[PDB]
């Protein structure tokens, strides 16, 4: 379901800069290009994450985390609501 | 004998519920979540398959109308309007740091126009609000923020382009409107439902002309029995006989041109004395 | 062993099916009812020798308690408390329903209860012998439907203590033994290659910690393997686990509680909880044949998806994403989906995923 | 059913449990708040010391140790003296 | 009822309006708290004030700005006692015969 | 007496005698916490001690949780090496011990208002606030909480010898009051 | 936002930025308002464009929490995606 | 200070008030209310008799409004369970709370832990887990001359 | 629906009387005229239904703690009900494992005790074949005592220590 | 109502909900009816120079 995800944000920062590139007087073709360019551009592990709480107890820690995006294996996941435990 | 009767009733005391078995029956401790998928079920889910969960099909209840009529509006709101937000913030920040009287009196100009293009928006009717129908809103969204999960985004799509829409005529059927149907039926064949909806001259779907056009087609069902009909009847009704009570919609649902109600007066009627 | 409580009216500890067996044939030897043969001035002489010798009684005394013992239709008088209440209740009725005719779902139940017991095998080669611990299983239908959280409907089969696994799951009626795979959305008329049945047949019972693996048919391959991985390493509960083949393994070989669920999964995914309603002996009135015993006595008569455009035939065709359909899923008879694409030639119109519906209401 | 007993009293947990969430104010470097206290001197010629702290978000005695340097009051006897943020 | 309703604006601004009044019999409390029915022999002779509880309906709604308005009402909020006139119709002798009064060692 | 306390913590200092910046220990120590808006310390967790340090700007580090004055003065030089490393000139000055939790179990429930009825002056036992006495012993000053279950937890020492000598104080007064 | 310009979507734009600009076609504050809406569009999608439940277990080695943000370092650590499980060595998880 | 002082003159007045029915009467929490008193009476150098089940029978079940006969059962099986030590370190108002609920539960006047609890100061769940110590030994802790309306062995199931 | 009370009703009368002939009971069933209690209009499935759960009770009825005259009457009440019902599969008693090794004593006593009359009504009710022998007791998913002191302390007790004293 | 209003304005001012039971100060209705029954001046104890006197008397 990645890609879909991907989809959205494009759209959504292409109709956010369109104004944008209009009032500075970037024609639209260079943004569309831009897009282009983007999308060819798509084709170690990292998660990357808003932590709603991250709790210990004595060497048990429990993680809250909100909204990320990891990079298990190269290929990279979604994530809306991640619990994890983990022992020190 | 007497203290372990009273350990038996302090266990009883200390004494899972069926709940906790169901399809994840291998429930984590440390988590909630089960085992992890089977190879059988990679190969089923491949080649194609509708597990049980994704055919659960719930009745659309009235309310849920309106919340994705305000959803798909509040939505096309918001789209509309992050463009113009931006470009007024950029214009700002532009004028923030542009200590250019005459530039200031442009950008002035422009976020004058990017207020009135706002105002234009928050006043736009309901009808431009609509749609066509056919356009795009983040449907994922829609699912997550004003319906709670309980529709995936594909079902509330098609809803609204499909039913939903109120550019859908939704009123009763005239009797010029059930003539055209079954005129336009006949010219194109009993077949063609996308043109007749076309040509219907209204903007019902296919599927609700086609709906209306089978609740009034008499070669729905056969209406007239004949002795192979009787054969299968009596067959099948003796290979799912418990006794009494024979289930008449299972039997259909091996039979043609019959249902229930013609089943059931056959059977008993012409099949078995009385 | 014996079949000593866990707690008190939900579960008992685990116990081996087949030394309970023995236990009940042992101290029902010569003295028990495990004849199973039909009930059918000369007889009563033996009768009250027999209950002389029994009893340590003289035969006149035998007489008299033969005598004295003896044996000792819808209007009601005289009431007592619960005749007081079922008058009430039938009265009640009269003023009530016009209509007395028994409902069509209680007959439903009752007729699946009695289908086939007091029949007799045809064969008499192949009748149970005494002592054959008939076990009631009742296997939870899947969840195939929202209610079904709710109320976990079930099925009742009349499992044999010899009757072999491999055959309770060779004849447990499912839908995911069903469900021809593949998309249809440009082949309208399609030869069903493969039921599910056919293509996944590895299926297996959990059991007390072990498993018990459909290793018959080498098409099959080994579902528990996969929980073992992970119960290995990184242990989330259930500590040890074991796996046995499950062909040569038969009822009354195992070790187990009742009233505590046990798992079946088939097709991979489907699972089935196997609660054991109960283990009792042998006994007539009952059919006593082997052929058809496994039995499934009581099923849930579930709802039947009915199509979406006409109401008047079953859904065969499951489609999604379709051009047409107001809801996603959205069910059709063969007739209408005939007609709602492939037109004049058989070839797509619009868009849509059609998948055949096999509509369990019907089917199992 | 008045004065019912309570171990604390809600409009008091949430007024602590808002002080705790929002924290003690942190003590920046010199540079940063002097970057920021003349940013805001540039807003208003005339600033009072409690509506000075607001914008710095900086403790008590660490602004006016850094004010008093650079800063200087000015007796005002209509209201009271305040703090000048220029220099001289 | 004629009191106008208080409005505290220092942002959120709360209101505060006094609906209902209620009045109970006169009781007195003992040192351990137990309330009990003050009789007026009882308040002669200890010296008690023979007063009712007052307790009063406030409506409690707050304006936080952010279009949302939160409405709590705290029923019964006791606002002080008010003595009771003998044989008045909120004196525990009110509706007594005088059977009943010379049990309460009342003339 | 018989029972003897197991140590479970005990909170010691050190001085490096160099003042540090906790952004940069903190943004290049390995199990280094440092949120200052909440508290202004570096949290330095190390597992072999299983000890917690708070290091402070000043240059005087706290140690806390090893269960050894042995222990605990190696955890904490274990700390001054990792300072060092960082870059700092860490020093060990005047490593001294500031706490010993000890505790330990005397095996039978006690009852409490006979203790407290007995040594009012001592004891501050309310069981609304912290259902334990809390019996401030004052020859050795070190505060022991005794609970109905028999646990005694003593609290406040400077050395071992303290919490064994207040243990065997407090033990026959305890003995007196087996439920 | 200064997080989510790291992973591939977020390199990708930096990369497509880079490429464009040494093209001399946009300035690089185009650019640079472009990447801040970046951020704020993926903060928003992020959080109510997808549901899926995930649920991870491992053994932390390294952790650090400086100007709040949590760095941890999870060795043998197993992510149970909805369906799936996927096994990873060493990840690094960034939390603000 | 002034709502430990309070505490304290109620304490030694033998007509003690729980920390909580003080702090519901003060702006105080009451773990400040618990701060000061423990240092008002080292300050002092005096102490207060420790509290009982039956320093709280008297207000509770009067403002629960139960009759006479079920205050002193109340106050009997509460009196009895301590003296049985079949609550161990629970707090003197847990017991009495769960006392009068038994009380409550075995007479005509029937109040449930939330009324009870309301009243107590005591949350429902510590009820529970006090009336579940004392339910074993229900007729024991009653008194003798007590007329069930609910027989004891039909108490209410917890 | 109330069948316990009138299945104690009977037990009560039985016990009352004191007595171990079956000519009682069938007397006290004659007059509360149990040929009555199945009697009524059900179609099969609240009759068979009932009838499981009159059986059962009479049999939980029959087992310990339960007097030894309350024993006999709960036996003689199993028998007249199974005897007497209008299903045509004459539903069984459930008996278990653990009961059926005490109920083995207690027949053998019947015989013993010289109580002929509940011990054929047994022998009978085994030769009909009444009996589906489960594993545990009814089936499994998801009152007058027997005082301890009597036992230890009885009337030949307190004779054998005043005689040893 | 002063002096709810006031207790109020305190707690608002500090930016924390109040309590409207701790606002109500209960001796002002009790005491201020109990003292001019009590002693006969009409009005406040405060303010007795213009109190009546004499309208409560000992019966
Ligand atoms: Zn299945
Ligand atoms: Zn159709």
């Amino acid at each position: 379901t990645v890609p879909k995800l991907y989809r959205s944000v494009i759209e959504d920062v292409i109709n956010d800069v369109r104004d944008i590139f209009l009032d500075d007087g970037v024609d639209e073709q260079v943004l569309m290009e831009l897009k282009t360019l983007w999308e060819n551009k798509l084709m170690e592990n990292v998660v990357v994450c808003q932590y709603d709480k991250i709790h210990r107890s004595k060497n048990k820690w429990k993680f809250h985390l909100k909204d990320g995006i990891m990079n298990l294996n190269g290929r990279d996941y979604i994530f809306s609501k991640a619990i994890g435990d983990a022992e020190w | 004998q007497n203290r372990e009767q009273q350990e038996e009733l302090m266990r009883d005391l200390a004494g899972t519920y069926m709940g906790h078995f169901m399809k994840p029956y291998f429930k984590d401790k440390v988590t909630g979540v089960g085992p992890p998928a089977n190879e059988d079920t990679r190969e089923k889910a491949a080649q194609g398959i509708k597990a049980f969960e994704e055919l659960l099909v719930t009745k659309w209840k009235n309310w849920e109308k309106a919340l994705l009529r305000k959803s798909v509006v509040s939505d096309r709101l918001q789209r509309l309007l992050q463009p113009k937000l931006l470009k007024l913030e950029y214009l700002h920040q532009k004028q923030s740091k542009v200590s250019s009287e005459l530039e200031r009196q442009a950008l002035e100009k422009q976020g004058r126009e990017a207020e009135k293009e706002i105002q234009d928006i928050n006043q736009l009717p309901e009808e431009a609000l609509l749609g066509n129908r056919l356009d795009s809103h983040d449907w994922e969204k829609i699912s997550n923020i004003n319906f709670e999960g309980s529709r995936s985004a594909e079902e509330i799509r098609k809803f609204w382009q499909n039913s939903e829409h109120p550019s859908i005529n939704k009123q009763e059927w005239s009797r010029e409107e059930e003539e055209r149907l079954q005129a336009i039926a006949a010219a194109h064949g009993h077949l063609e439902w996308q043109k007749i909806a076309e040509e219907l001259g209204t903007s019902r779907s296919a599927f609700q002309c086609l709906q209306k056009f089978q609740q009034h087609n008499k070669a729905l069902k056969r209406k007239e029995w004949t002795e192979e009909e009787d054969r299968m009847l009596t067959q099948l009704v003796q290979e799912m006989r418990v006794g009494s009570h024979i289930p008449y919609r299972r039997i259909v649902y091996y039979m043609e041109g019959r249902d229930s109600m013609q089943l059931i007066y056959r059977w008993t009627k012409s099949l078995d004395p009385g | 062993n014996f079949p000593e409580y866990e707690l008190p009216e939900l579960n008992t500890r685990a116990f081996h099916v087949g030394a309970f067996g023995e236990l009940w044939r042992g101290r029902l030897r010569g003295a028990g009812d495990l004849s199973l043969r039909e009930p059918p001035a000369a007889d009563s002489d033996r009768e009250d020798a027999a209950v002389a010798r029994d009893l340590d009684c003289s035969l006149e005394a035998a007489a008299e308690l033969r005598a004295v013992c003896g044996l000792d239709v819808i209007p009601e008088n005289t009431d007592l408390v619960t005749l007081g209440v079922r008058k009430r209740f039938l009265e009640h009725r009269e003023e009530t329903i016009t209509i007395d005719r028994a409902c069509r779902q209680e007959t439903f139940v009752y007729e699946m209860e009695s289908h086939a017991i007091g029949k007799k095998p045809e064969n008499s080669a192949d009748m149970i012998e005494e002592g054959e611990l008939i076990l009631s299983v009742n296997i939870l239908y899947p969840v195939i439907f929202h209610k079904h959280k709710e109320h976990k409907p079930y099925q009742t089969m009349l499992v044999l203590g010899s009757q072999k696994l491999t055959q309770l799951r060779d004849s447990i009626r499912c839908v995911s033994d069903l469900q021809i795979g593949g998309e249809f959305s440009n082949t309208p008329d399609q030869a069903p290659e493969h039921i599910s049945k056919d293509l996944y047949k590895s299926a297996f019972f959990y059991f007390e910690g072990t498993f018990y693996n459909d290793k018959r048919y080498p098409e099959c391959r080994d579902l528990s393997r996969t929980i073992i991985e992970w119960s290995e390493s990184h242990d989330r509960g259930y500590g040890k686990f074991q796996t046995a083949r499950m062909e040569d393994f038969t009822f009354n070989d195992l070790c187990i509680k009742l009233g505590f669920p046990y798992l079946y999964c088939h097709q991979g995914d489907c699972e089935h909880v196997i609660v054991i309603t109960d283990i009792r002996l042998v006994h007539h009135d009952d059919c006593l044949d082997r052929t058809l015993y496994p039995l499934l006595i009581k099923k849930h008569w579930l709802w039947t998806r009915k199509c979406f455009v006409c109401k008047m035939y079953t859904a065969r065709w499951v489609t999604n994403n379709d051009s047409f359909a107001p809801e996603d899923p959205c069910f059709f008879c063969d007739v209408c989906f005939r007609m709602l694409h492939y037109d004049s030639e058989g070839n797509k119109l619009g868009e849509f995923l059609a998948y055949p519906y096999v509509d369990p209401g019907t089917f199992n | 059913t008045n004065y019912k007993p309570v171990a604390n009293h809600q409009y008091n947990i949430e007024y602590e449990r808002k002080k705790k969430e929002d924290g003690k104010r942190a003590r920046a470097d010199k540079q940063h708040v002097l970057d920021m206290l003349f940013s805001a001197f540039e807003k208003h010629q005339y600033y009072n010391l409690k509506d000075l702290v607001d914008i710095t978000k900086q403790p008590v005695v660490y602004l006016k140790e850094i004010l008093k340097e650079i800063g200087v009051q000015n007796v005002k006897g209509i209201h009271k003296n305040t703090w000048e943020l220029k220099p001289e | 009822e004629d009191a106008p309703p208080i409005d505290l604006q220092a942002p959120p601004r709360y209101l505060l309006k006094f609906e209902q009044i209620y009045l109970s019999k006169p009781t007195h409390w003992e040192r351990d708290g137990a309330p009990s029915p003050m009789m007026p022999n009882e308040a002669r002779l200890r010296n008690l004030t023979y007063s009712a509880p007052l307790y009063v309906d406030i409506t409690k709604t707050v304006i936080k700005e952010g279009e949302e308005q939160l409405q709590t009402q705290h029923q019964k909020t006791f606002i002080g006692k008010i003595p009771i006139m003998l044989r008045s119709t909120y004196c525990l002798l009110n509706g007594l015969t005088d059977r009943d009064l010379c049990e309460l060692n009342e003339c | 007496s018989g029972i003897v306390p197991q140590l479970q913590n005990i909170v010691s200092t050190v001085n490096l005698g160099c003042k540090l910046d906790l952004k940069t220990i903190a943004l290049r120590a390995r199990n280094a916490e440092y949120n200052p808006k909440r508290f202004a310390a570096v949290i330095m967790r190390i597992r072999e001690p299983r000890t917690t340090a708070l290091i402070f700007s000043s240059g005087k580090m706290v140690c806390t949780g090893a269960k050894s004055e042995e222990q605990s003065r190696l955890a904490a030089r274990k700390y001054a090496r990792v300072v060092q490393k960082l870059g700092f000139p860490a020093k060990f000055l005047d490593f001294k011990i500031q706490n010993m939790v000890g505790s330990c179990d005397v095996k039978f429930p006690i009852r409490l208002e006979g203790l407290v009825l007995t040594h009012q002056q001592f004891s501050s036992y309310e069981p609304e606030l912290f259902p334990g006495l809390i019996y401030r012993m004052i020859k050795p000053r070190i505060v022991l909480l005794i609970f109905v279950s028999g646990k005694v937890v003593l609290t406040g020492a400077k050395v071992r010898a303290e919490i064994y000598e207040a243990f065997e104080n407090i033990y026959p007064i305890l003995k007196g009051f087996r439920k | 936002y200064q997080l989510y310009r790291n992973t591939t979507l977020g390199n990708s734009l930096q990369e497509s930025l880079d490429e464009l600009i040494q093209s001399q076609q946009i300035t690089p504050q185009l650019a640079l308002q472009v990447l801040l809406q970046f951020d704020k569009a993926i903060n928003a999608a992020l959080a109510q464009r997808v549901r899926n439940r995930v649920n991870f277990r491992g053994s932390l080695n390294t952790y650090r929490f400086c100007d709040n943000v949590w760095t941890f370092v999870l060795n043998d650590v197993e992510f149970r995606e909805v369906t799936e499980l996927i096994k990873v060595d060493k990840v690094k998880i960034v939390a603000c | 200070i002034a709502s430990a002082c309070l505490y304290i003159a109620c304490r030694q007045e033998g007509v003690p008030r729980t920390f909580k029915e003080i702090c519901a009467v003060s702006r105080i929490s009451k773990k400040e209310i618990g701060r000061c008193f423990k240092l008002i009476l080292k300050a002092l150098e005096t102490s207060v008799d420790l509290i009982t089940t039956g320093d709280f029978m008297s207000r509770f079940c009067s403002n629960l409004c139960l009759p006479k006969q079920v205050q002193m059962a109340a106050t009997h099986i509460a009196r009895k369970a301590v003296e049985l030590d079949l609550v161990p370190g629970r707090s003197p108002i847990s017991v009495a709370a769960a006392a009068i609920y038994m009380a409550s539960q075995a007479s005509a006047e029937k109040r449930t832990q939330k009324e009870i609890g309301d009243i107590a100061g005591v949350a429902d769940v510590t009820i529970r887990q006090s009336y579940r110590l004392i339910y074993p030994r229900a007729p024991d802790l009653f008194p003798t001359d007590f007329k069930f309306d609910t027989p004891v062995d039909k108490l209410p199931q917890l | 629906p109330g069948l316990q009370t009138d299945c104690e009703a009977l037990l009560s009368r039985f016990q009352e009387t004191d007595s171990v002939r079956f000519e009682d009971f069938t007397e006290l069933w004659r007059n509360m005229k149990f040929g009555t209690i199945f009697c009524g209009r059900m179609r099969n499935l609240e009759k068979n239904m009932f009838t499981k759960e009159a059986l059962a009770l009479a049999w939980r009825y029959f087992l310990p703690p339960y007097t030894f005259q309350i024993r006999v009457g709960a036996l003689y009440l199993l028998y007249g009900l199974y005897n007497t019902q209008l299903c045509q599969p004459k539903q069984k008693i459930r008996v278990a494992l653990k009961d059926w090794d005490e109920v083995l004593k207690f027949q053998q006593d019947l015989v013993n005790a010289q109580h002929f009359d509940a011990a054929y009504i047994f022998r009978k009710l085994r030769l009909d074949r009444a009996f589906h022998f489960t594993a545990m007791p009814k089936l499994l998913s998801y009152k007058d005592p027997s005082d301890r002191v009597m036992k230890l302390i009885t009337s030949d007790v307190l004779e054998e220590m005043l005689n040893v004293h | 109502l002063k002096e709810v209003r006031i207790y109020a304005q305190k707690f608002i001012d500090r930016g924390k909900d109040f309590n409207l039971e701790l606002a109500i100060k209960t001796r002002i209705i009790s005491d201020g009816l109990k003292y001019s029954l009590a002693t006969g001046n009409w009005g406040d104890q405060k303010k007795a120079h213009q109190a009546r006197a004499g309208v409560s008397q000992v019966l």
